[PDB]
């Protein structure tokens, strides 16, 4: 009962596997496993919100979109993240956004 | 640096999911247990009606279905469109390309359709 | 609270089934997909002070016969 | 008179024959939108005819942005087969060219001061609200915004019989006011 | 009257205090802005006659005594405006010769 | 400078730009507005037209039909004849 | 054809607790109220820019006609009442600028165009173009120009 | 003996307060609103004059 | 499990004195009371809140 943004990432996904093997093992319940999931959402968001203050910047060409209850789907090709430390290429994104 | 932030990330998880885990009544070893495994995993027709006249009119749908490509989730304030170009104020949000995590703030983007 | 008056429509819609058959508080509760915990028991303090009110009837035994003119 | 308008803008609506679920379109569609809070309808665009259209829950839709009247058609056959394609019996009922915008020039700055104290009747000029000259003919229904550079935009037409009228009867009074 | 009388008429008028009727329903801890409004510093310019195309000439006697005009002449007040919104924050627009 | 020409008074555009970035209200699903207007009787047993729409955030039309279907209105000595969120 | 009625004397004018004049007179039909609101308003913007009498009477009678024919119905009235005048100043001779009108009106300039326009096509009239002298008096006044230089204005404009 | 000066004071303290009176419900409507009134269109100019 | 029912009523004795030992310090100046109302006013928004989560859920 969140945002819930972060869940599908490298870091959701490890938290959900970890709580997927404490429940195999019985340790904790799936109420448990949910209210940990919703307190490291609120946590994230607030880390994310609050102990970053860096601008990036980046270009590229869009491919296909969507947009649904204030959830866009963008999908671009051959982006170029650019930012003034380090400039990345990238074949193909996928940007998901919410507010 | 993004692993500091991430260090700093867990301090906060802890300490939030502590007051939970009085709450719900379970034991502290939880919350270490939780960590040490999350530790380690991380590191002319007429009639028109059928439309079957016109085939092959779409593109491949596989790409949203495989998702394994980079992919950025973010926060968005303003998004505007003119006819050709797509423009993005993406707030603070996540990255994920090529494995490694980006971190950001402020994020702007022009793309064309 | 609220989500006894809902329940209260649920069974109004029941009688709009004409099927309405001696019943309890537990089927209708999962068939309308909510939990049977000590919540039950506080909403259940609740509905039996709807058991004292119940316009809609809802009595204990064999119930749920609201109209108080009621033929087929 | 030499000059031909060429048409830059065509709306065409299309009734589906059946009901739709705009945020099951919006969730399964490649290039759909849909923000309930902004407008209640379903925007998509497809490049190839370079088009937009809006669908509606009701399953009726509006094609806008193709050049001419053969892409307005197929680009409305091809939101529908999109639809269709997403589970829903999408038909193609009624499609009718609601309104063409075309637009020309006469290569000859024109007096729009003139033009309006001879033709007053069917001229409006008011700079302080837009530029333009807004002219609306009777004969065919257009409303035509002429500019002091000569650029003319015909507007309202339901056929391309309709603008090259329209153009046809302005290219005479237009000459007759040449800067 | 007009360099003492008028002044004083336009300081002791108690200033005017608006605030809105526990407006959008919410919290409402003191939410409603509070408009506070003080007339200050009475002006009068020398009599005037503002023409059909509206724009302003000096108004003889005689020409008001022949074209049945009223010899007045304009009066100006500078007003200052607070707005209170509960964001910490008040803002004193001024506006000068209203 | 008094009543100097201008396209747009200043507090007109701030409220049509709130407005504006606010949007409409949009019509949702009947189980979700059911849920909140039950809810929102939970919170005492008499509410306004007025003020349940605030509460719900949806259409005024939909929400009267909504409520239509279940509540009832009686005419009270409070100050006039309100909506009941009681469906009996 | 009405009348209305005072306090009078104090005696039984005022009963059990005050009951005044047994009433409020309470009078007339919408379609006189809401003109005879306008025409409030119509007086009110003009005093704001020194508008003559003339042209308030023309923007009232122009008021009255569009209000009768009734094509602008749905817009709402202040918006009326401003392009009314608007149009007024037009035929009078002396035109104000659209932003002249919307600085003492509390309707946009936008809408105030949009019924101008209607009200043109309600109207089957119109009214004659602006010119840069019209409003070189105006503003080289304001400006509080010399003559001299009004008249180099109005000279380099034309 | 109230010459001219007291009773001119004494009708512009009556329209004074009246015109404060207007400016009091013009503003107050808006408010309600949450419009940010502007104080000019509130000033009755002709109640004065 | 006799052990936990004994903490339980504990707990118990704690939100009496909590609640009473203050009860008296809004007099000073019903607190159980006040609690409630305040966890019935959350109900709403809680919901209206959630049933997004589900949405989002199956738009993501």
């Amino acid at each position: 009962m969140a945002y819930q943004l972060y869940r599908n990432t490298t870091l959701g996904n490890s938290l959900q596997e970890s709580l997927d093997e404490l429940i195999q093992s019985q340790q904790i319940t799936p109420q448990l496993a949910l209210q940990v999931l919703l307190q490291f959402d609120k946590a994230i968001n607030a880390a994310l919100a609050q102990r970053v203050r860096n601008r990036v910047n980046f270009r590229g060409s869009l491919n296909t979109y969507r947009f649904c209850d204030n959830v866009w789907t963008f999908v671009l090709n051959d982006v170029e993240f650019r930012e003034v430390t380090e400039l990345i290429k990238v074949d193909k994104v996928k940007i998901v956004a919410c507010d | 640096t993004v692993p500091k932030l991430y260090r700093s990330v867990i301090e906060d998880v802890i300490n939030d999911v502590r007051d939970i885990f009085l709450d719900d009544g379970v034991d502290e070893q939880v919350l270490m247990e939780l960590k040490t495994l999350w530790e380690n995993k991380l590191m002319g027709q007429v009639e028109e009606e059928p439309l079957n006249s016109e085939d092959d009119v779409s593109d491949e749908e596989g790409q949203e279905l495989f998702d394994t490509e980079n992919v950025v989730v973010c926060q968005y304030d303003k998004i505007h469109r003119s006819k050709n170009k797509w423009k993005f104020h993406l707030k603070d949000g996540i990255m994920n390309l090529n494995g490694r995590d980006y971190i950001f703030s402020k994020a702007i983007g022009d793309a064309e359709w | 609270f609220g989500v006894l008056a809902k329940i209260v429509n649920y069974m109004k819609t029941r009688h709009q089934r004409g099927d309405t058959h001696p019943l309890t508080l537990d089927e209708i509760l999962d068939e309308t997909q909510h939990l049977d915990i000590g919540l039950k028991q506080k909403q259940w303090l609740m509905t039996e002070a709807l058991v004292n009110n119940p316009k809609i009837e809802v009595i204990d035994g064999k119930y749920a016969f609201k109209p108080k003119y009621n033929v087929r | 008179s030499g000059i031909v308008p060429q048409l830059q803008n065509i709306v065409s609506t299309v009734n589906l024959g059946c009901k739709l679920d705009l945020k099951t379109i919006a969730l399964r569609a490649r290039n759909a939108e849909y923000n309930p809070k902004r407008f209640a309808a379903v925007i998509m665009r497809i490049r190839e005819p370079r088009t937009t259209a809006l669908i509606f829950s009701s399953g009726k839709m509006v094609c806008t942005g193709a050049k001419s009247e053969e892409q307005s058609r197929l680009a409305a056959r091809k939101y529908a087969r999109v639809v269709q394609k997403l589970g829903f019996p999408a038909k193609f009922l009624d499609f009718k060219i609601q309104n063409m915008v075309g637009s020309c020039d006469v290569k000859f700055p024109i007096r729009l001061e003139g033009l309006v104290l001879t033709h007053q009747q069917f001229s409006s000029y008011e700079p302080e609200l837009f530029p333009g000259l807004i002219y609306r003919m009777i004969k065919p229904r257009i409303v035509l915004l002429i500019f002091v550079s000569g650029k003319v935009v015909l507007t309202g037409a339901k056929v391309r019989a309709e603008i090259y009228e329209a153009f046809e009867n302005i290219y005479p009074i237009l000459k007759g006011f040449r800067k | 009257f007009i360099q003492m009388s008028v002044q004083r008429i336009v300081e002791d008028a108690p200033p005017i205090d608006l605030q809105a009727e526990a407006q959008h329903a919410s919290g409402e801890v003191e939410e409603p802005p509070r408009y506070l409004l003080k007339f200050e510093q009475i002006y009068l310019s020398k009599p005037t006659h503002w023409e059909r195309d509206g724009a302003p000439s000096p108004m003889m006697p005689n020409e008001a005594r022949l074209r049945n005009l009223t010899y007045s002449a304009p009066l100006y007040v500078d007003i200052t405006k607070t707005v209170i919104k509960e964001g910490e924050e008040q803002l004193q627009t001024q506006h000068q010769k209203t | 400078t008094n009543y100097k020409p201008v396209a747009n008074h200043q507090y007109n555009i701030e409220y049509e730009r709130k407005k504006k970035e606010d949007g409409k209200r949009a019509r949702a699903d009947k189980q979700h507005v059911l849920d909140m207007l039950f809810s929102a009787f939970e919170k005492h047993q008499y509410y306004n037209l007025k003020d349940l729409v605030d509460i719900t955030k949806q259409p005024v039309v939909y929400l009267k039909e909504i409520l239509k279907e279940i509540g009832v209105q009686n005419v009270k000595g409070i100050h006039k004849n309100t909506w009941e969120l009681k469906p009996e | 054809l009405s009348t209305m009625i005072g306090k009078g004397t104090g005696a039984a004018s005022f009963d059990e607790f005050g009951n005044s004049k047994y009433q409020n007179r309470r009078t007339m039909s919408s379609s006189d109220r809401a003109m005879m609101n306008a025409f409030k308003e119509i007086t009110t913007m003009a005093d704001r820019i020194n508008l003559p009498r003339n042209i308030v009477d023309r923007t009232n009678n122009l008021f009255k006609q569009v209000y009768e024919q009734k094509s602008l119905k749905g817009r709402a009235n202040d918006a009326i009442a401003s392009a009314c005048l608007y149009i007024a100043c037009r035929q009078e001779g002396v035109p104000r600028t659209f932003k002249e009108i919307c600085a003492v009106s509390r309707i946009s300039k936008k809408e105030i165009g949009r019924c101008f326009k209607l009200i043109l096509k309600a109207l089957e009239t119109s009214v004659d173009l602006i010119t840069t002298g019209d409003f070189m008096s105006r503003f080289c006044s304001n400006l509080c120009l010399p003559k001299q230089v009004q008249m180099a204005a109005t000279h380099i404009a034309r | 003996l109230d010459l001219a000066g007291p009773l001119l004071a004494f009708l512009f303290r009556g329209m004074f307060k009246n015109l404060l009176k207007e400016v009091r419900i013009y503003a107050q409507k808006f408010i309600d609103r949450g419009k940010d009134f502007n104080l000019e269109l509130a000033i009755k100019t002709r109640i004065i004059s | 499990a006799q052990l936990k029912f004994f903490e339980q009523l504990d707990q118990i004795e704690k939100q009496r004195k909590d609640e009473q030992e203050r009860e008296i310090l809004m007099r000073a100046a019903q607190l159980r009371l006040k609690q409630k109302a305040k966890e019935m006013q959350q109900q709403e928004l809680a919901q209206m809140r959630q049933r997004d989560a589900n949405l989002t859920a199956l738009a993501a």
